[PDB]
């Protein structure tokens, strides 16, 4: 019939992101 | 959305600079430059001569 391994640091600011900048419904 | 998106770019800006002293400082420069200050998001400051 990747990832860098430099993804650790843009992770980290993205919760710094997540708590400086919350989501709004 | 230009503060979330402004805040963040330039927070990757300090995480780019300071990812490039630590390559200075372990490949070719060494001691020649140190970082005395990095709070993540918020300062960077380096130290020379």
């Amino acid at each position: 019939f990747s990832s860098i391994f430099q993804r650790q640091r843009v992770d980290a600011l993205l919760l710094d992101l997540r708590q400086k900048f919350p989501p709004k419904f | 959305m230009y503060n979330c998106l402004h805040s963040f770019c330039l927070s990757l800006q300090l995480e780019v600079l300071h990812s490039q002293t630590l390559m200075l400082i372990r490949e070719r420069w060494g001691d020649l430059v140190q970082v005395e200050r990095y709070h993540a998001g918020k300062c960077l400051s380096l130290s020379v001569w």
